[PDB]
């Protein structure tokens, strides 16, 4: 009966509360103490998920209490299958992002001497507000969370970030920040449909309860309607987690933000975007969704192919990796809204091998970016030469997010591409052709950089590009170990995921189409 | 005879005594002994009058409600809540009030970090001006004066007939009249802004007494509910009493601040002392709006259909061109007043529910909200040129949060609760009005105000880049603490914005217990 | 002479009173002009409360000529004010806080 | 270019037609008193709408 | 409801001496001249207040108003000027006609919205002016109105308040006596 899903997303903000609340002497001590409270949450997430039966019920570790009755939401948590995966996730990377973010926040001034102290403790109330959106099955306590971990990001982005901080966080905050608001008026516009049917006792955001009854029928509501609440979800999902259209802000705040505040971007927190559009949209608006699955579906491999394309065409670094996470949401979104258990369970694998892949791959651009302070790709050149393991290790990171089958996110982008095929063959191609276009921007990218004669100041003078320090060995071995692991050996991350995405699909009315053979 | 409820009009009767009492103190206590008497006259008798508010929310568990004085005054559930939150509202505007400067070498200490001139009626900058500054003397009479404002906003809600809610709203309104033109600094400023308030009150009470003339002559009685008898029995004139729900709609919508009559409160919030500002933009907005709830939910309720339409436009409007105007707005105590102006339409889209959820969205939104604002203005004003001056310009406020974290965090609090981003109480607010409009069938106006919202939060942000996103300036404005007071008003003021966000349910039981006027 | 004539007169000084405080700077002239619409008011609430066989607007209007005066006074106090600081009482001069 | 220029450009493009009202609403605060009670008094729009709203 | 071609008379004469006195209000580039329509206009309303069976109304009309105009002329003399005859020429651009448009859209709105309404219904006042018209009116104002009475002293509290801030100059500003004058080096004479 313990609070684990409770205490799980309480510690990483109330980790925040004390590092901030340290004084400004303890700077290393503030660091320690964020790492400390980092590892708690992923020990505790460690717990969560063994406890966990994946054969058992949907949803596990569900603990209740009320919150806001007159609003018809209630303090309402339980971890599934899909939740425990970006958890676990998220756990995992935020210990690994702060060791990466270590020295980030040095050569800031001003806070009384706390931009250390601010620095960690954005972070961790960003992993705790992250946490609390992912387990939260309350749609109005979930949309509390998803909208305000905006804010600390924003905060993380302007302060600790180059000279277009202030620009770039302007535009992620107004983005993400117009998307929430949008999905507030269709969460009102739920509300009031939920009050306005007999199927519940008055209007009600209990996302357990609202699943059943669209499901067995009773909450039977005019498709207007539903398809403008699904449509309010949308928005604010495919802003937050970047579908094609709405992606232009992701660019430019990966750009300008310090490594470690880009990869909690990217890696972590807009993959709640995606994660809404699975549990939320599908399972609020099935008749919607599956109205609109085409036009989604054909957005995300516009999305997969632009993505890829502008990042073959980056000049810098950041931005190239920025629209290679665009595309790779192209990919989890296309796999989600196909429906398909294989695309649906291949998505979510995605969400776990891109976040992964583009935090090993973008941390290890970040710490080539800080050896010499260009981001301009052709600023670079032989630097396999200086820094053998530097190259070697964002070599890797490239063979991930290139999907390459060695690495895990080849097993999700399968996965996904087989799972658009057997609804949408001519999509499935499309989508296909990113295999090519990662390897174009990939080695295009190490061949520029780490290949041919040593460029001027790479090897020499007061910005050499010395090899990986011990602490970045130690963000980087982890994440190339799991990428190793998942790619090998995907068993137990696919057996935790495919029962949640087995109910999913059982809610949502849909079936993986039978084989064209009898 | 007459039967008084003394244990009902207690708050009313204890606030106005005070005031009386107050100006007693300034009639025949010397000098040296003034200041001291006022401020613990003033802030013991709103205390006083919040224990009695309690004692008569106790009284009226049982009933609904009471008339008092033969009608003209009704303490029902709304009124005490209203008067319960002007009571604090008051005595943090009084907290404000009172604060003195901040002693440096000399006993001049007069009153002046109230930002109160020392003799209002000198010439701005003349010998006397500065001899009085230098003698320390400070004109007393603004406690008795800004009391009688407070009574008469505690009893502008409680009015329960046409003559007395005239009554109240000129006097609360002469008060502000006056003490909107005693400013220390920018003293021109503060005698616009008072010359405008008086001249546009005048009008918009010219317009509120003929319609109060039209609705009498429509129902044959000025008792609120008498009017409403007559409007729903059909008896009465419906053209006139349509007449004079828009003349009275006029005035009320000024004291608010609706954009077709909002002018007013960008010079006025400008130029008017920030102390008496930062009272003003909650105690007025909270007398106003429980008055309009009153007229629209106890005196013409049957009228809906016919005077719906009308706040509908307004509301728009009041969202839009407040906000859109504060987009491009430079200074800070402008974009605020701003702010103030959409956050009315805001308010107005709760109160055109027409519904119960829509009075106990109203009263939570006036109770955070207030606050809010309140505490925005203090801060404000803490924020100091090196002349003295309060530094309002925008620019001047670079860094203003860097070389000061602790009111740069505060104020970036207050800012995300107008934005009412989750966590803060402005957005429980701002929902818990949306929610009551797209219940009550006013789901474009939550649309609207989405939209507005969205627009909204880039002049909410914008503030917060300068503050921390930015390096300060070579003249950067000093934070001056006058006294305990204010940061005790600033302390109380965040600390509620921040709890009334997470823990709701707290005075959320109470706003809906008040969902019903007698 | 039907008795809403009366009424109609109101409108009209209410109006005119209106139109005053629209066109006149000297703030003196506004004052006298907000007293129009008061009274306005005022007459309007006679001929009602001569309709419905009762004194309460006739009541109304000692309260409406009660505030018209201390409004008069309190802008009186902000003009004078006003006009130490600048010896002018034109609405029109105190424009420094605008856009 | 597509990128730069379309899904960029129209979000810029919004948020310069935001601006631009801004602009234009803000020059309706002309700091005449006069001016304001005269928004006030074609506030008699909320007069014809009410009385309108029969029908 | 038609009432005595007398009151006809009555509210002919003195209505038009209300409208004419407003509109010289509005219109007389003297503020003086101003200040007289004003005397006018109040009396004029004031008799109408007698004629509608409200004579003690009327009466105090009178009374306070001949004071307040007297103030107000007063106020126009030191502030405005003794015979200063005002431009009255727009300096808002195009405000003159938007004032003079919004002010006639008003009152004919007002004027529809009105419309007929003493045909459905006009109870004489006979029955409550019976027993006094002042005696009448202490009882409303004494009973059902105490609260806004009291208030009433509230309002006058705060013009008093405000005149004392704003107007009263202290010490520091008093002009000084012509006792002080003939002092100080023997100002004045030497």
């Amino acid at each position: 009966t313990f609070p684990w899903l409770t205490v799980l997303w309480a510690v990483p903000v109330v980790g925040a509360a004390v590092v901030i609340l340290l004084p400004a002497a303890q700077q290393v001590l503030a660091k320690w103490l964020a790492l400390a409270v980092s590892v708690l949450t992923l020990a505790v997430t460690a717990v969560v998920a063994i406890g966990f039966d994946p054969a058992a019920a949907q949803y596990q570790f569900v603990e209740s209490h009320r919150w806001i009755p007159s609003f018809g939401t209630g303090y309402i948590l339980g971890v599934d299958g899909i939740a425990l995966a970006l958890v676990v996730l998220t756990a995992v990377l935020v210990p690994l992002l702060i060791i990466a973010g270590w020295n980030d926040a040095s050569r800031q001034t001003g806070l009384a001497g706390r931009s250390v102290q601010a620095y960690l403790a954005l972070t961790l109330a960003v992993e705790g507000m992250v946490l609390m959106s992912l387990v939260a099955l309350d749609i109005l306590l979930f949309y509390v969370f998803f909208e305000a971990m905006l804010i600390p990001m924003y905060f993380l982005i302007g302060g600790f970030g180059g000279e277009n901080r202030s620009r770039a966080a302007v535009k992620f905050l107004l983005y993400n920040l117009f998307g929430g608001l949008i999905m507030l008026a269709a969460v009102i516009g739920l509300y009031v449909v939920t009050a306005g049917s007999d199927a519940f006792a008055a209007g009600t955001f209990d996302f357990r309860e609202i699943v059943a009854a669209v499901s067995s029928g009773e909450f039977a509501v005019n498709p207007a309607i539903m398809n403008f609440l699904f449509l309010g979800f949308m928005f604010a999902f495919a802003v937050k987690a970047p579908l094609w259209p709405f992606h232009r802000w992701l660019p430019d705040a990966a750009v300008e933000a310090t490594p470690a505040s880009a990869v909690l971007m990217m890696a972590v927190m807009d993959k709640v975007g995606t994660f809404g559009m699975l549990r939320y949209c599908l399972q609020l608006f099935p008749d919607a969704s599956t109205y609109f699955r085409p036009v989604v579906i054909t957005l995300a491999a516009i999305g997969i192919v632009y993505g890829a394309v502008l990042a073959i065409g980056q000049t810098d670094v950041m931005r190239l990796i920025a629209y290679t996470s665009i595309s790779h949401f192209g990919f989890i979104i296309l796999g989600i809204f196909v429906m398909t258990s294989q695309g649906q369970s291949g998505s979510t694998l995605y969400m776990i091998n891109h976040g992964i892949s583009t935090a090993a791959l973008f941390l290890i651009a970040g710490f080539l970016v800080s050896r010499r302070g260009s981001r301009l790709i052709d600023s670079y050149g032989g630097v396999q030469k200086v820094a053998p393991v530097l190259a070697g290790t964002f070599l890797v990171a490239g063979l991930a997010t290139l999907s390459l089958p060695g690495l895990a996110p080849f097993i999700s982008e399968f996965l996904v591409l087989i799972g658009t095929f057997t609804r949408y063959p001519v999509v499935a191609v499309f989508a296909a052709t990113a295999l090519v276009l990662s390897a174009v921007y990939i080695l295009w990218t190490y061949q520029r950089m780490m290949t041919g004669p040593v460029r001027d100041g790479i090897g020499d003078g007061d910005r050499p590009v010395r090899d990986l320090v011990p602490r970045e060995l130690v963000v980087v071995a982890p994440l190339l170990a799991l990428l190793l692991v998942l790619g090998i050996y995907p068993k137990p991350a696919l057996d935790v995921i495919n029962p949640a995405v087995e109910h999913t699909l059982t809610t949502i009315g849909q079936t993986d189409p039978e084989p064209t053979v009898p | 005879t007459p039967s008084i409820e003394y244990g009902l009009l207690s708050p009313m009767l204890i606030v106005f005594g005070v005031a009386i009492a107050g100006v007693l103190i300034e009639a025949l206590a010397p000098r040296q002994s003034r200041y001291p008497l006022q401020v613990t006259l003033a802030l013991g008798g709103l205390i006083a009058t919040v224990v009695a508010v309690v004692f008569v929310a106790r009284g009226l568990s049982g009933t609904p409600g009471r008339p008092a004085v033969l009608g003209a005054v009704v303490l029902d559930a709304p009124a005490v809540f209203l008067q319960g939150t002007i009571a604090l509202v008051g005595i943090l505007g009084i907290m404000l009030i009172a604060e003195r400067q901040k002693a440096t070498v000399s006993a001049g200490e007069a009153r002046g970090l109230e930002d109160f001139t020392p003799q209002a009626s000198a010439v701005a900058g003349s010998v006397a001006e500065q001899l009085a500054t230098k003698t320390g003397v400070m004109q007393t009479e603004v406690f008795p004066l800004t009391m009688f404002a407070i009574g008469g906003m505690l009893l502008f809600p409680a009015a329960d007939d046409l003559l007395t809610m005239f009554v109240a709203l000129e006097v609360l309104s002469l008060p502000l009249y006056l003490l909107c033109g005693l400013a220390r600094r920018r003293r021109l400023l503060s005698q616009e802004a008072a010359l405008k308030y008086f001249l546009l009150g005048a009008f918009s009470s010219a317009f509120f007494i003929y319609g109060a003339a039209m609705l009498y002559g429509s129902a044959g009685t000025l008792d609120l509910s008498g009017i409403a008898e007559s409007v729903a029995a059909g008896s009465g004139n419906t053209s006139l009493a349509l007449l004079g729900v828009a003349l009275l709609l006029v005035g009320v919508l000024f004291k608010v601040g609706a954009v077709p009559f909002h002018s007013w409160i960008p010079d006025v919030y400008q130029g008017a002392p920030t102390s008496i500002t930062a009272f003003m933009a909650a105690a007025t907005k909270i007398a106003a709006f429980g008055a309009m709830l009153r007229i629209f939910y106890v005196a013409v309720p049957a009228l809906r259909d016919d005077w719906r339409p009308v706040l509908w436009a307004i509301a728009i409007l009041t969202m839009v061109v407040g906000t859109v105007t504060a987009v491009t707005q430079t200074d800070v105590k402008r974009m605020l007043a701003y702010s103030a102006v959409a956050h009315s339409g805001f308010i107005l889209t709760g109160v055109i529910a027409a519904n119960p959820a829509g009075v106990s969205s109203t009263l939570f939104y006036l109770f955070a909200y207030g606050f809010s604002t309140l505490g925005a203005f203090a801060v404000v004003g803490l924020i100091r040129n090196a002349a003295g001056d309060e530094e309002t310009s925008m620019a001047q406020w670079a860094g203003l949060g860097r070389r000061y974290p602790i009111v740069g965090v505060v104020f970036s609090l207050f800012l995300l609760a107008f934005a009412g981003i989750p966590l803060t109480s402005g957005f429980v607010s701002k929902f818990a009005v949306f929610k009551a409009a797209g219940e009550g069938g006013a789901i474009p106006l939550v649309i609207i105000g989405v939209i507005a919202s969205a627009v909204a939060a880039y002049f909410y942000v914008r503030v917060i880049v300068l503050m921390f996103f930015t390096e300060p300036p070579d003249d950067a404005p000093e934070l001056v603490v006058p006294s305990g007071l204010s940061t005790a008003v600033v302390t109380v003021t965040a600390a509620v914005t921040f709890a009334l966000g997470a823990l709701p349910q707290p005075l959320l039981d109470l706003a809906n217990s008040a969902e019903t006027f007698l | 002479m039907n008795p809403d004539n009366y009424l109609y007169l109101s409108a009209l000084l209410f109006t005119i009173g209106a139109a005053g405080v629209l066109l006149r700077r000297n703030a003196i002239v506004m004052f006298m002009c907000v007293e129009l619409m008061l009274n306005a008011a005022n007459l309007a609430f006679v001929n009602f409360s001569r309709m419905h066989g009762q004194l309460d607007g006739q009541v109304v209007a000692f309260f409406t000529m009660v505030v018209a005066a201390c409004e008069v006074v309190v802008g009186l106090a902000i003009i004078m004010a006003i006009f130490r600081t600048r010896r002018s009482a034109s609405v029109d001069d105190a424009n420094l806080l605008k856009h | 270019t597509v990128d730069d220029k379309a899904v960029d450009g129209t979000a810029g493009g919004l948020a310069a037609l935001v601006s631009r009202t801004s602009d234009a609403l803000r020059q309706v605060q002309t700091g005449f008193a006069r001016s304001y009670a005269l928004s006030m008094l074609g506030g008699s729009a909320l007069v014809v709408a009410a009385i309108l709203a029969v029908q | 409801a038609r009432t005595s071609t007398s009151e006809a008379v009555v509210f002919w004469v003195v209505g038009t001496v209300a409208l004419v006195g407003a509109i010289g209000v509005v219109a007389a580039r003297k503020a003086v001249y101003s200040a007289v329509f004003l005397a006018c206009t109040m009396i004029s309303l004031a008799v109408l207040y007698i004629a509608q069976d409200a004579p003690f109304l009327g009466v105090v009309q009178i009374v306070v108003y001949t004071g307040a105009v007297m103030m107000l002329f007063l106020f126009v003399l030191m502030l405005i000027g003794v015979d200063l005859t005002e431009s009255l020429v727009e300096t808002i651009k195009g405000h003159r006609i938007a004032a003079l448009i919004a002010g006639a859209g008003f009152g004919i709105l007002v004027i529809a919205g009105i419309g007929n309404v003493s045909v459905a219904g006009f109870s004489g006042l006979a029955a409550a002016n019976s027993g006094g018209n002042v005696e009448g009116l202490a009882a409303l104002i004494f009973t059902r109105y105490l609260w806004a009475f009291e208030l009433t002293s509230a309002l006058l509290i705060t013009a008093a308040l405000g005149a004392m801030v704003l107007a009263h100059r202290e010490r520091f500003e008093r002009r000084k006596t012509q006792r002080e004058l003939a002092i100080e080096r023997f100002q004045t004479g030497g």
